[PDB]
């Protein structure tokens, strides 16, 4: 309690303070309102990818023992991708077993941007989309762009 | 007060504003400096989509805050 959540709150504050002093190009993020444990963030469709032009919204939920356990990050915007599902769950190592205190929310959003550029079709949350990525990359890129025009612009 | 606007290229724009200025007013200032039409601009502040008709104060944007600018296509 007290001490655990003070350390987390000190750390969340430090990450927020760093975002304000040195705003990053790949995302923007901050508290929804009063509660420092609940943020929202945006990601820009990376320029080279089929998601270009789109703005994708996520929620970020810090646990009480942050940063020793990872935040919970989920898309709220619909996105066509093998490693992200209907509910906006994201298959990414560093959000589970590979989590380290050295990572920040900003670095995680960066890695998620890498996931949009270079999907991982061998660990698929959505097998259907994964099979399309594997056996017809042109169809995949078309549908990705279609969903980006439909939901993220 | 001053606020900053980050763009997709990495460039930062600097704007002189008041807390009562509407998002429209800020889009107008951006047009002046960069020539991007307001109807093409999407502004974001710390994860939140900024809409027309609301003030900087309504979104708790403060001295030296930094918004992000995206374009519609």
């Amino acid at each position: 309690g007290s001490h655990m959540l003070e350390m987390a709150l000190k750390r969340i504050q430090k990450e927020l303070s760093d975002l304000q002093r040195d705003p990053p190009a790949h995302c923007s993020a901050g508290p929804v309102g009063d509660d420092l444990f609940h943020w929202q963030a945006t990601i820009m469709g990376p320029p080279d990818s089929a998601y270009q032009g789109g703005v994708f919204f996520l929620t970020v939920h810090f646990p009480t023992d942050y940063p020793f356990k990872p935040p919970k990050i989920a898309f709220t915007t619909k996105i066509y991708h093998p490693n992200i599902n209907s509910n906006g769950s994201i298959c990414l190592d560093i959000l589970r077993s590979q989590w380290s205190p050295a990572l920040t929310v900003s670095k995680v959003l960066l890695s998620i941007c890498s996931l949009l550029c270079d999907p991982n079709p061998d660990d698929p949350l959505v097998p259907d989309i994964a099979q399309i990525y594997k056996s017809d990359k042109e169809k995949y890129n078309r549908h990705a762009r279609e969903w980006t025009q439909k939901y993220a612009m | 007060m001053q606020i900053f606007v980050k763009t997709l290229t990495g460039k930062t724009i600097t704007l002189e504003v008041e807390p009562s200025d509407t998002i429209e007013n800020v889009k107008a200032k951006i047009q002046d400096k960069e020539g991007i039409p307001p109807d093409q601009q999407r502004l974001i502040f710390a994860g939140k989509q900024l809409e027309d008709g609301r003030t900087l104060s309504d979104y708790n944007i403060q001295k030296e805050s930094t918004l992000h600018l995206v374009l519609r296509l």
